[PDB]
């Protein structure tokens, strides 16, 4: 059993071991398990369960989401706000609406990963009918203002969707203390099983297989339960790496405003060398099951590796 | 081209060169509907493309099997 | 009763015995479905083809829980 | 309706079932929490809360015990 | 997928069929968890469930169902036939037969009845693996009790003549008791036909999962065993039914595959490798278990040790049977197992015959 | 004869080097060690050879004379 660098997610033995009946009498459905996972999903983003949809992932969830609310106002609402930097399922359905009418603006992120609240709020159209926002830069590791956003769009009569595949269960989420209206969760991010998400619609003023929806709904569950200690554990972890990696390296910096970082996603950049198989940047990833041993072994190949490709350089 | 006749001579025991790009499977090959489904299954491992049933059906001659897409 | 659906069963039980985790597990289902369905060949009580599609169709829901739960548990 | 030396045979049964996970992160994971989980409870003095610890623990129990032997009936090496 | 030869694991040639698993399943849920979430019907699922695992190990092995009993291995069911028939016989029939060539297990069972005051004889084999039924028709003395004949040999792989064993058992009124263990699910075994009076069965030597035996006890007439100085899991033992149901399906077809792939192993050995010779007869040979002894090679092949006593027993050598072979086929082994297991063997026996073990052997 | 391996168990397992291994010393008073590190440490000596100890057995373990006394009246 040897070990992997720090470069999906891996199934919670709680979340297959909760789906495992409903995979036995599957193959050769049940109203009571959906409620359930729709009870988990919508405790763990702090919504109401009848505002929960279950679909196959979170492209389908953002499809869903982006693609009803704007062809839903193809009368006198062509306008959509979103960004550049987002998941491509995102960015394709924007494309395919950009293709069928649509005026889309794709708002750039600054060096820090965060978008600009002043640029965005400038942005809105009055012929604007969904702002979509990810929740989380899955690249630098850097939150978005999302409660921000969500009250400018609330303050100002414009539906908000976000993109929290890379959020859920990592970063602490109220679906009414950031005003958001309209969420994508995908399963296999937050150590459920793959070929399931579901989609928050808020109802308040202000066929899928059901051993995935378990899954789905066991997975929120568990991360609920989970969020604080994998955050500390996540946290310690990334620092140790972060500064092991800085003690022998001194001219490495990290990418993303700090005071804004999810401990799971880690970008770091090095200098005078790029393409690390085992200026462009580097993106370690560190979980719940992730273990000292893989952060070490990780810290030391890519010492390691950057040496030597320093020393094949000619350079002073 | 090489690897359809390829494969439909690899699976149906034929050498490279009895490789006829006109002959029935059923009544110049001999082979039954089970190495046709084997055949089909065997053209959609070889290319990462897969191929309905509907069309399967049509697929009676090696042309048919010759570029398809 | 059914002359596709006997084609459409061999074609199924075929491409979910590939997707088997483990090499004797899918080597053994391969070999096991051709040599079944072939020594089967040429039956003409319509109760044993019957029951034949019966047993096929059995063990075509055996052959997708152990590959779908075997891939949950299949760690790579 | 549970005692010290209850607790201490759970928290025993515990390390036990998670030693014996076929996959390192869910093994290391497991005890590695198993750990944490009784040293961050100790010096609990509310019967409700230990109750209810006890009681997760117990379900969490039998998670490890279905999950480690399934687990290991499927775990081609 | 790295392959592996065919003589490294004895267990690795009967590996957990999936439909047994699958069988398996609901009742490892239900078991696993403790018994607290188990429903209110625990019970009758698992007396039923036993119920059914019985009339398949039976219908395997054509028996009675209320003839099954279920243990943890065919290790325990040796220990209860022998030591349960003698203990229980100690009135007037103090007096056991065996071969010397049975398992580990039924000879230390067999010692140990010897270390509480039993007679026991233990029959040698001829050059075939086979018994001299004219020695065991006459070592049958007035007060003996059982006559305990493997069905089938681990190590050589070769068949006892069980149906004449029994004829001359029940002949005179001496109890039959078979350890099936290698046998059941994969040649035909009639507790009717042949006068077996007790069988002993191991699950995980029929593709079933570990931890789970079962023994087949007559009733009619009714043999009686004594209790030994405990109950197996439910998934376990439903385990051991669906795996003998698959095997009664299923060994026709495993049959005719593992003798087309054991003739093709030892007929390519054969072909490459000269001076080679099958142990066993091989007219009652069961071609699942192959032993092959090489000829020029000096010491020991290492993959200080004890040699093998079984093929002591048969007449060969001691620098023959020291360094010999036992291959396995099964119902999952493929081709190439064979053929990259024809080479490796190729390839280990031609560089150990141009050696010699001194060096290796001197590392202190 | 066999009360070496347990005490060297103990030092490896509670991170006590082979000068403090005095026999007849209490985990909790005299190692410096707690209901926990006692569960490790019995499932330790359970774990090293293929011998099991019941819950009753275990918990009278909380000094090193009731592992030395265990491990041996129990084969
Ligand atoms: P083609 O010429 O159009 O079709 C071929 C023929 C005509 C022969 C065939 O399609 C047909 O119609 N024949 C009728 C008789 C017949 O064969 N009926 C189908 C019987 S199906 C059968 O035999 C079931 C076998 C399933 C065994 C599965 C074993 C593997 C299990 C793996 C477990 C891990
Ligand atoms: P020791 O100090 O001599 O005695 C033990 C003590 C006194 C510390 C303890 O027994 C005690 O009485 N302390 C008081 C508080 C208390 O009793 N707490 C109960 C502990 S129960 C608990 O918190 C376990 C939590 C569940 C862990 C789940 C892990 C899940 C892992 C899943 C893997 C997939």
């Amino acid at each position: 059993e040897m070990l992997r660098p720090l470069y999906t997610t891996p199934l919670d033995p709680r979340v297959l071991d909760a789906m495992l009946p409903y995979l036995i009498n599957y193959y050769g459905e049940s109203e009571a398990a959906m409620e359930r996972a729709r009870q988990q999903v919508a405790s763990l983003i702090g919504a109401d369960p009848r505002e929960i949809i279950f679909t196959s992932g979170a492209t389908e969830s953002n499809n869903i989401a982006i693609k009803g609310v704007a062809r839903f106002y193809r009368s006198r609402k062509k306008h959509l706000i979103t960004t550049q930097t987002e998941h491509k399922c995102v960015l394709d359905s924007c494309r395919s609406l950009e293709a069928e009418g649509f005026q889309v603006t794709y708002l750039p992120v600054q060096k820090s990963g965060i978008i600009d609240l002043k640029e965005l709020e400038a942005a809105i159209q009055p012929d604007t009918s969904l702002v979509s926002v990810m929740t989380v830069n899955n690249e630098i590791g850097v939150k978005q203002p999302i409660a921000e956003i969500g009250r400018i769009c609330s303050s100002r009569k414009v539906y908000f969707h976000t993109d929290a595949a890379q959020a859920v269960g990592k970063i602490p989420l109220d679906v009414n203390d950031m005003k958001i209206d309209l969420m994508s969760i995908s399963g296999h991010k937050i150590y459920g099983p793959k070929g399931v998400g579901a989609i928050y619609i808020r109802r308040r003023p202000r066929t899928v297989p059901t051993p995935l929806v378990v899954g789905l709904g066991a997975a929120c569950e568990v991360a609920q339960q989970e969020m604080e200690y994998d955050h500390k554990r996540i946290s310690k972890l990334s620092e140790r790496l972060i500064q092991n990696i800085m003690k022998s390296l001194p001219d490495v910096v990290m990418n993303g405003d700090p005071k804004h970082h999810y401990p799971g996603c880690i970008n770091l950049s090095f200098a005078y060398v790029e393409g690390e198989s085992l200026h462009s940047s580097i993106r370690f990833g560190i979980g719940r099951f992730t273990t000292e041993e893989e952060v070490d072994y990780t810290v030391e190949k890519c010492i390691q590796h950057v040496k030597r490709l320093r020393e094949m350089s000619p350079l002073w | 081209e090489e690897r359809v006749k390829k494969i439909i001579g690899e699976q149906l025991g034929v050498k490279q060169e009895e490789v006829t790009n006109n002959a029935s499977f059923v009544e110049d090959l001999g082979a039954d509907s089970l190495d046709t489904v084997e055949l089909v299954m065997a053209l959609e491992e070889e290319f990462d493309t897969e191929i309905p049933d509907e069309e399967a059906e049509k697929i009676t001659t090696v042309q048919a099997a010759i570029d398809y897409i | 009763s059914s002359r596709a659906q006997v084609l459409a069963l061999y074609r199924a039980m075929l491409r979910e015995s590939k997707r088997f985790s483990a090499y004797n597990y899918r080597t053994y289902a391969v070999r096991r479905i051709r040599d079944a369905f072939r020594e089967n060949k040429n039956v003409k009580d319509p109760v044993e083809i019957q029951t034949l599609v019966n047993k096929a169709k059995r063990d075509l829901g055996v052959i997708r829980r152990q590959v779908h739960i075997g891939q949950l548990y299949s760690t790579d």
